[PDB]
């Protein structure tokens, strides 16, 4: 007896599932190219600093 | 992140009041041209 | 049915000893950081254009 309260939980995690499947190939280069706000977080930090000078001039 | 989005916030801020103020002196230098020329022109066409 | 429930039971706590095993992060702060790089996306392309 399944009942109606549940029927979101089970449509939700459904669609997440859909959305995996439709785009793996896209998380798997984004994880293999470049490590997750890592090396990626330190060097936005390093070339900001080229746009505010960029500014200064 | 959310200093760095205030500063830039502040500094497109500067920039369109720079823009605005250059403006105004190209108007002001404009219309000093437009009347040295007239004044020129009309001296000029009276002497030849 | 009771054996597709059970069969679910089963494959969904493998899962989960594969969530506990792998538990980190959030999902708001994600938002608002995805939400100002689009902001200032826009304000890069306004200031090439005001350049």
């Amino acid at each position: 007896p399944i009942e109606a309260v549940y029927h979101r939980y089970m449509v939700h995690l459904l669609e997440l599932a859909v959305t995996f499947i439709e785009r793996l190939e896209t998380h798997l280069e984004t994880i293999r190219n470049i490590p997750h706000l890592a090396a990626n977080l330190k060097k936005m930090n390093q070339a900001l600093a080229k746009m505010d000078i960029l500014v200064t001039e | 992140l959310e200093k760095e989005t205030k500063f830039q916030k502040e500094r497109l801020s500067d920039l369109k009041h720079m823009r605005y103020r250059i403006k105004d002196d190209l108007t002001t230098i404009r219309h000093s041209v437009v009347e040295k020329q007239g004044e020129w022109h009309k001296k000029w066409k009276e002497f030849l | 049915g009771q054996q597709l429930l059970d069969a679910l039971q089963h494959e969904l706590v493998t899962t989960q000893r594969l969530l506990g095993e792998l538990d980190v992060g959030d999902s708001e702060e994600n938002v608002q950081v995805l939400d100002l790089l689009s902001e200032l996306k826009d304000v890069t392309a306004k200031k090439d254009l005001e350049l």
